[PDB]
């Protein structure tokens, strides 16, 4: 299988940001390696490339800023960023680039790596249920959730019951108070025949404190 | 650098329909244009290179056309999954540069949203504060009004609220409003409630529990 691995992480301003891109399924000697990133609710921007020969191009505007290396035994590229400030703070992807210098297809991308530039310190969610009640009960289906609340930086994954409850799960998008911590809801809806006999348990991990929280949700 | 104007930025279609979206660069790139397709939350995905040569496992329902300076993604018979940020790129010279995305969002029919109160939990409380969450689930469009009332007193500036991205499948979407109140403000009052305004509801939907009970 052809994969490019990169965690989250916490950069403070004016230190520097060293990511990770770990390949494997083809030779980082037969094939360019790029770096593209994305502000949250902004457009994609393109950073730097190393090529199969070990050529490397930077964006202008950045270029006194980033440096790349390669290690082929260890099928990694690394992409070091220096003096980062918080408007560095977006996803980060390497990908990719099948083909040669001139003509190449950016086919295969890693699942990108949110980096949060803030000298805020790291802080683990605190994880309270929404039990189902009368009150979140429409007909036959009855409505629970998690609520992940305080958290810094993003993000935080959420599932249930380990994978298995999947279908009529929602997460929402986490929201950031005036606090400068992040909160987000996680809610699922089931039979309320179920509610007696089924375990409900949300699973929340929050990478960068390294924080796993399981919390089940008993019913009201 | 190479500037890439992409166009519309955001766009609105049915399920079947053909949609286009248009990108120019502002100098020659020959077919060095590459179209992507992203999922929100996701990796973008290599949809067209070459300006016309479609990824393979990409659906027959994706073309690109064009050469030189003016490209153009075609979708026809849209699929409620094709909701997505697209993205054009240039590639003829460094640094590479995407227009500006062209968001595409789903239409379909109106659907009010089954509406959700959560009271705060005992274990909230005793760290002394205290979240009351309004659901909003499965409707459209996105567009609703929830207000929060304690003790029939309209509420401000103390609730946030969240929405999901299209479901991939049926096209809704889910809302979460939180109402964050003092432990002691909770505790003082008794009857909270959330009352919800939507194009699929007729009159207001009003979601309400006393505090104990």
């Amino acid at each position: 299988q052809v994969t490019l691995k990169e965690g989250p992480v916490l950069v403070k301003p004016t230190e520097t940001l060293t990511l990770t891109c770990t390949v494997s399924g083809f030779s980082l000697t037969s094939y360019g390696v790029h770096w593209i990133r994305q502000p949250p609710g902004k457009a994609l921007e393109w950073l730097a490339v190393i090529w199969a020969g070990g050529s490397i191009s930077y964006s202008t505007s950045l270029m006194s800023r980033l440096t790349i290396s390669k290690d082929t035994s260890k099928s990694q590229v690394v992409l070091t960023m220096t003096n980062m400030d918080p408007v560095d703070t977006a996803t980060y992807y390497c990908a990719r680039a099948y083909g040669d210098y001139v003509h190449y297809a950016m086919d295969y991308w890693g699942q990108g790596t949110l980096v949060t530039v803030s000298s805020a310190s790291t802080k683990g969610p605190s994880v309270f249920p929404l039990a189902p009640s009368s009150k979140s009960t429409s007909g036959g289906t009855a409505a629970l959730g998690c609520l992940v609340k305080d958290y810094f930086p993003e993000p935080v994954t959420v599932s249930w019951n380990s994978g298995a409850l999947t279908s009529g799960v929602h997460t929402f998008p986490a929201v950031l108070q005036s606090s400068g911590l992040y909160s987000l809801s996680s809610v699922v809806t089931v039979p309320s025949s179920s509610l007696g006999t089924q375990t409900y348990i949300c699973n929340v991990n929050h990478k960068p404190s390294n924080t796993k929280v399981d919390k089940k949700v008993e019913p009201k | 650098d190479i500037q890439m104007t992409q166009s519309p930025s955001s766009l609105s279609a049915s399920v079947g329909d053909r949609v286009t979206i248009t990108c120019r660069a502002s100098q020659e790139i020959s077919g060095y244009l590459t179209w992507l397709q992203q999922k929100p939350g996701k990796a973008p995905k290599l949809l067209i290179y070459a300006a016309s040569t479609l990824d393979s496992g990409v659906p027959s329902r994706f073309s690109g056309s064009g050469s030189g300076t003016d490209f153009t993604l075609t979708i026809s018979s849209l699929q409620p999954e094709d909701f997505a940020t697209y993205y054009c790129l240039q590639y003829t010279n460094y640094p590479l540069t995407f227009g500006q995305g062209t968001k595409l969002e789903i239409k379909r029919t109106v659907a009010a949203p089954s509406v959700f109160i959560f009271p705060p939990s005992d274990e909230q409380l005793k760290s002394g504060t205290a979240s009351v969450v309004c659901l909003l689930n499965n409707f459209y469009p996105r567009e609703a009004k929830v207000q929060w009332k304690v003790d029939n007193a309209l509420q401000s500036g103390n609730s946030q609220e969240s929405v999901t991205e299209q479901d991939s499948k049926d096209s809704t979407y889910s809302l979460s409003s939180t109402l964050t109140l003092s432990k002691a403000d909770y505790e003082k009052h008794k009857v909270y409630a959330c009352e919800v305004t939507h194009q699929g509801l007729s009159s207001p939907v009003t979601k309400s529990f006393n505090r104990g009970e």
